Parts: C-alpha cells; sequence; structure tokens
C-alpha cells in the first residue's frame, strides 16, 4: 500500500487548532 | 508552609496550596490523573498530576521515586519539566500523596491528527522538536521506550513536549520497535527513533503506519514495508521473502527530503538506524537545525535502579526529593 500526504508537498509561522 | 484546601474530583479528594485555583480534570497520566489549574501566584495555567497509591505496591514506591527523579532532572523546552511538587503532609510520618505540576499544554498529537491535516511545515517543526527532546533525553542515558502520539503534548503555537519518558496498551503496540515487542535483543536508544518514524509517517498521512492487530500481524505489516531482514539480522537474536520498499514510492506527494529521513529512521537493524543527534543535522530540519541551540542534559544518577530497598526507604527517598525541591526562576 502507498500512503500519500494529507497536504501534497509544495515547493510562515505554524499553529494547530485545540480540541 | 502554605495553607491547603480540599475538593473531590472524579470521586477522589485533592489537597493543594491555595495558589492553584479552578482545578479541572483533563484525563489520565502515568500512574495517576491530572487537572488543569490556574496558578494565582504566577498567572499561568498549570497541569497538576496526583499519583495513585505512590507507596502501596513495591513497584509503586519505585515507580513513584523514578518519575520524580526524572522530572526533577529534565530541563528542556520540548521535555515536560516540573514547575512544582508538593504534598499536604507536614512531615515524613504523614507523607502519603504526591502531586506533580507542569505548564498546561492544550493537546496531544493523537487529538491533533484526529481533527486536522498537517503540512510539511507542521511535521517539519513537530518532528524537529521530538528529536531535540530525544537528543537531550538520550544524552542522559534515558530511553523513552514507549514513544507514541499520546505522549507528545502540544500548544496552539505548534510547540511540542515529550512526556512519560523513562517510565516504562493496545495503541502503544503500533509504535514499538520490533526487537522490543518480540524481545529480539537488548534494546538500545534508537528504539525511540523507530517510534519517531512511525509518528512522522502518521503525522504526514493521518493514518497509523503499522496498525498490527496482534503481535504476529504487527511484524507482518512491519516486514511488508521495510523488507526482509538483511545479512546480519538473524545473526542478532521462516516467512515470505519480501523486498524493501523504495520509500519514495509509498509516501506520494511528500517532500523527498522528508522521505529520505523516514528511510534512515525505519531501518530494521538497530545498528543502522539514525540517531536523534544525527537526525537533527539532516537537511529536512535545515530551516530549524541550529547546532548552537540543541543542548545535552547534565549527568543523571540512576544507581537506585539496581537497588532493592524497602518501600519505607523508597518513600523516604521520594520525600527527600519532594522536600529538596527548588522551584525554577520566576
Ligand atoms: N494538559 C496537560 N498538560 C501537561 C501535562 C499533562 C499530562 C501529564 C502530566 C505530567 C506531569 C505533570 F506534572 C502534569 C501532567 N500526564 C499526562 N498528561 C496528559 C496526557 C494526554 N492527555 C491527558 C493529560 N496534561
Amino acid at each position: 500500500r502507498v500512503y500519500p500526504v494529507s497536504v501534497p508537498y509544495s515547493s510562515v509561522t505554524l499553529s494547530l487548532v485545540m480540541p | 508552609r502554605p495553607t491547603f484546601y480540599r475538593q473531590e474530583l472524579n470521586k477522589t479528594i485533592w489537597e493543594v496550596p491555595e495558589r492553584y485555583q479552578n482545578l479541572s480534570p483533563v484525563g489520565s497520566g502515568a500512574y495517576g490523573s491530572v487537572c488543569a489549574a490556574f496558578d494565582t501566584k504566577t498567572g499561568h495555567r498549570v497541569a497538576v498530576k496526583k499519583l495513585s497509591r505512590p507507596f502501596q505496591s513495591i513497584i509503586h514506591a519505585k515507580r513513584t521515586y523514578r518519575e520524580l527523579r526524572l522530572l526533577k532532572h529534565m530541563k528542556h523546552e520540548n521535555v515536560i519539566g516540573l514547575l512544582d511538587v508538593f504534598t499536604p503532609a507536614r512531615s515524613l510520618e504523614e507523607f502519603n500523596d504526591v502531586y506533580l505540576v507542569t505548564h498546561l499544554m492544550g493537546a496531544d498529537l493523537n487529538n491533533i491528527v484526529k481533527c486536522q491535516k498537517l503540512t510539511d511545515d507542521h511535521v517539519q517543526f513537530l518532528i524537529y522538536q521530538i528529536l531535540r527532546g530525544l537528543k537531550y533525553i538520550h544524552s542522559a542515558d534515558i530511553i523513552h521506550r514507549d514513544l507514541k502520539p499520546s505522549n507528545l503534548a502540544v500548544n496552539e503555537d505548534c510547540e511540542l513536549k515529550i512526556l512519560d519518558f523513562g517510565l516504562a496498551y493496545v495503541a502503544g503496540r503500533w509504535y514499538r520497535a520490533p526487537e522490543i515487542m518480540l524481545n529480539w535483543m537488548h534494546y538500545n536508544q534508537t528504539v525511540d527513533i523507530w517510534s519517531v518514524g512511525c509518528i512522522m509517517a502518521e503525522l504526514l498521512t493521518g493514518r497509523t503506519l503499522f496498525p498490527g492487530t496482534d503481535h504476529i500481524d504487527q511484524l507482518k505489516l512491519i516486514l511488508r514495508l521495510v523488507g526482509t531482514p538483511g545479512a546480519e539480522l538473524l545473526k542478532k537474536i521462516s516467512l515470505a521473502q519480501m523486498p524493501k520498499m523504495n520509500f519514495a514510492n509509498v509516501f506520494i506527494g511528500a517532500n523527498p527530503l522528508a522521505v529520505d529521513l523516514l528511510e534512515k529512521m525505519l531501518v530494521l537493524d538497530s545498528d543502522k538506524r539514525i540517531t536523534a543527534a544525527q537526525a537533527l543535522a539532516h537537511a529536512y530540519f535545515a530551516q530549524y537545525h541550529d547546532p548552537d541551540d540543541e543542548p545535552v542534559a547534565d549527568p543523571y544518577d540512576q544507581s537506585f535502579e539496581s537497588r532493592d530497598l524497602l518501600i519505607d526507604e523508597w518513600k523516604s527517598l521520594t520525600y527527600d526529593e519532594v522536600i529538596s525541591f527548588v522551584p525554577p526562576p520566576l
């Protein structure tokens, strides 16, 4: 099986949403 | 000695200094349960863990001494540290319960991936932070050995902290190095890097990489991707002879720089896996890679580990640690 990335790689500060 | 107050939560009583306020349960932690609280001395939200029956069982006294020893030694941005440790007891003769407190983190990576996708920038930074922790932890001769997404605490600002290291069910099987699951050799530190591999791949994709259904299936899924054991291999301790996948072919649409690391971390022979300190310098982390900001821990004494003492001495050893606690610079 192959597993592709959630968001395909593209070739400026990070954050997440809290539950 | 500060004034305490009592209050029952999930049907047990908590005795805490007045400074911690609005205590609220946030789930389970290692050998206890933890509350989010507001610290009226400092203004920060804190997580408070009260450990379960710390000096009941023999393991428990050992398990309780062990955690407090590790938590008093760990001083690192990606490694949970102690803001405070207290007990309601005013001398050793009444010493019975122990509370640990740390900066409150909002989520763990299990909750994150279960509600969002993640960019290569996200996994770049997240993975980066884990191996900075791991470099620090490994450098004190401590192995996590149960590294898994629920052991990684994260903030709204993408900041990550390792917890529950050096303390070691169904979920945890997925991230265990094979030699440990099936007792193949004496485990070295790279056991955690295998878990790191599994986690990074699952952060990229959103799906557990090796969701083995039992001990036997796990290996089958393991060997299905990484290939059969090479030359040595069996010379380090009967099924289909599968070949090793070219990782580029599996993780489609990934940064090729990221898959090269995955390739280096998910190597079957422990001797061949990349190390945390090694993995840090690689180019996927070149954006965050800064050799001048990737520190090592001070030496840490684990002599008590081989020691067989009585629970009352283990209890006195912990109480000694509780008493001697020096809070960090406010
Ligand atoms: N929200 C949060 N923030 C920091 C830590 C914890 C925490 C602790 C822990 C360890 C030491 C300490 F001093 C205080 C708490 N143990 C498990 N967990 C989380 C594990 C994932 N969800 C439940 C709580 N939880």
